[PDB]
């Protein structure tokens, strides 16, 4: 069908494919951050999910948010009593660019529970947008989720919902993922998922369009496969209870894989 | 850049929010565009996708944001300068029309910008001849990206409302949960049986008037046109079932490859809808150029 834009999807990941380099956030941004640690980032971006869901926005908007924040992390210093400024003001330019009804500042506002005020997120959404240069149409784990979605035979609703699950427990970490590029972490989940539910591995198909391997995807893989494994001890816990709804048919209560046989 | 090296010459339209002036850089003599967008919740999401999305569009069929000047209380997007829109060009050559040449290089190009904007994942939901510009050198260059969406493949459900009502798309009308590039597609479609005739080719004044204007036109679709159409969440069975018109009625004056292009654009299914990209090696194209306009802008 056209909804799947046979005559361009081609074009499209190639595109997006150059993109993601462009937009990739530095690597090591953390070690020079001298207030903020991986730790924080985490409780922020899990805060963000709790958000989303409040809201009822988009998987695609949290994506974005995240990917603004580690952005603008790689090039601006930030206090640890500003980091939650930061974040909630990316996450409303995410909602603006992304949502159809985009919540209203009032309450990003509310969220932050009257810490900061209606001047102080606007202001700090035009600091963001001036250190982004306005650049925010940037490719997610959830565009080339999608799209490698379409290579499934047949589609499956639980391989879907769980691959997005692993996809979105990759954006609390910033140690290993800012390491592996979207679409690669995006390779390494629908495997992890179609795996995990069916026996299924990474299909020819998608070595056609990608050029990836499970050799290529392994290093990723390996990381992401501990994840899955650790998810309930881990700190942050708001994805995994996000992914207990129907909506998600209950991904986050199936079993991991105990190997992976790579 | 600095809106201190700009001076303005004049007005030269309005949107939101929204003033257009024409002005000119007094270092460089480049003539220029400026829209701009004054700033209580913070930067228009207009604007924000108008913005994000025109910084990756570069093609020279869609209009060319220069620069962004981000004051605290203002906002200035600086275009490059193109003389006139399509709508004023087709109200200039009534009585005489617009030249075959000039119209088949204006769709070539139109069909290329767009899919430029397609290849590129960018939706732009809001073509019509208003949002055309055209310079004295020949080029005509898709503009007006306030309305513009980035897409996903495959798409998700996007705002209802979109598309000036003249142009918009059947699958929109019915309320289907998802629409697609060919709904700038059917826009093109109306946009070039227009450019031949000089007036809209469904005029409605509301979404079931201009279901019916399209119906009257096109016939009103059935299961074999149009699987699934008797499923949309807006078609009733007491719609009148109106015969398909002989294409050849339809914009008289239209050859036999003008007449294929059309109906192929037009296609009611989204699915069978022809592409930007196809559209480009359409044997209506075989002795396309590019004059300039016939008429000083
Ligand atoms: O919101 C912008 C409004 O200004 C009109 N306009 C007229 N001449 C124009 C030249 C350029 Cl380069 C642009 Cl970007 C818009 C123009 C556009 O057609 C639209 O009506």
């Amino acid at each position: 069908s056209v909804n799947e834009v046979p005559d361009y999807h081609e074009d499209i990941h190639t595109y997006l494919r150059e993109m993601e380099v462009k937009c990739k956030p530095k690597v090591g941004y953390m070690k020079k951050q001298p207030d903020i640690t991986n730790s924080m980032r985490a409780i922020l971006v899990d805060w963000l999910v709790e958000v989303g869901e409040e809201y009822k926005l988009q998987n695609e908007t949290l994506h974005l948010a995240v990917n603004y924040i580690d952005r603008f992390l790689s090039s601006m210093s930030v206090l640890r009593g500003k980091l939650q400024l930061v974040g909630t003001a990316a996450m409303l330019l995410a909602s603006k660019f992304e949502e159809i009804y985009p919540p209203e500042v009032a309450e990003f506002v509310y969220i932050t529970d009257d810490t900061y005020t209606k001047k102080q997120v606007l202001r700090m959404e035009h600091l963001v947008l001036k250190v982004l240069a306005f650049d925010l149409a940037a490719p997610t784990i959830n565009q080339f989720l999608t799209q490698y979605f379409l290579h499934q035979q047949p589609a499956n609703c639980k391989v879907e919902s769980l691959a997005m699950f692993l996809g979105e427990l990759s954006l609390i970490d910033a140690d290993p993922y800012l390491k592996y590029l979207p679409s690669v972490i995006a390779a390494a989940a629908f495997h992890l998922a179609l795996y995990t539910v069916t026996g299924q591995s990474w299909p020819e198909s998608l070595v056609q369009k990608t050029g990836y391997t499970l050799e290529t995807l392994k290093p990723c893989l390996l990381d992401l496969h501990q994840t899955y494994l650790r998810a309930p001890q881990h700190a942050q816990q708001s994805i995994r209870e996000k992914y207990k709804n129907s909506k998600y048919h209950g991904v986050s209560l199936l079993n991991p894989p105990e190997t992976l046989n790579v | 850049g600095s809106m201190e090296n700009f001076q303005k010459v004049e007005k030269i339209g309005e949107g939101t929010y929204g003033v257009v002036y024409k002005a000119r850089n007094k270092l460089t003599g480049e003539v220029v565009a400026l829209k701009k967008i004054r700033l209580t919740e913070g930067v228009p999401s207009t604007a924000i996708r108008e913005i994000s999305l025109l910084k990756e569009l570069n093609h020279p069929n869609i209009v060319k944001l220069l620069d962004v000047i981000h004051t605290e209380n203002k906002l200035y997007l600086v275009f490059e300068f193109l003389h006139q829109d399509l709508k004023k060009f087709m109200d200039a050559s009534a009585l005489t029309g617009i030249p075959l040449p000039l119209i088949k290089s204006y769709l070539f190009q139109l069909l290329q910008g767009l899919a430029f904007c397609h290849s590129h994942r960018v939706l732009h939901r809001d073509l019509k001849p208003q949002n055309l510009l055209i310079n004295t050198e020949g080029a005509i260059k898709l503009a007006d990206f306030g309305l513009a969406r980035a897409f996903g493949v495959p798409v998700r459900t996007y705002t209802h409302e979109v598309v000036t009502l003249w142009y918009r798309a059947p699958e929109i009308l019915l309320g289907c949960k998802y629409y697609s590039t060919a709904v700038d597609i059917w826009s093109l479609g109306c946009i070039f049986a227009e450019m031949v005739t000089r007036r809209a080719l469904f005029p409605g004044d509301s979404e079931i008037d201009q279901l019916f204007r399209i119906f009257r036109t096109l016939g009103t679709p059935d299961e074999v046109v149009w699987p699934g159409v008797t499923s949309m969440p807006d078609y009733k069975p007491s719609f009148p079932k109106w015969a398909r018109q002989d294409f050849s009625k339809v914009v008289p004056p239209l050859d036999e490859d003008g007449r294929s292009l059309l109906s192929q654009m037009l296609h009611y299914d989204p699915n069978k809808r022809i592409s930007a990209k196809a559209a480009l090696a359409h044997p209506f194209f075989q002795d396309v150029t590019k004059p300039v306009p016939h008429l000083r802008l």
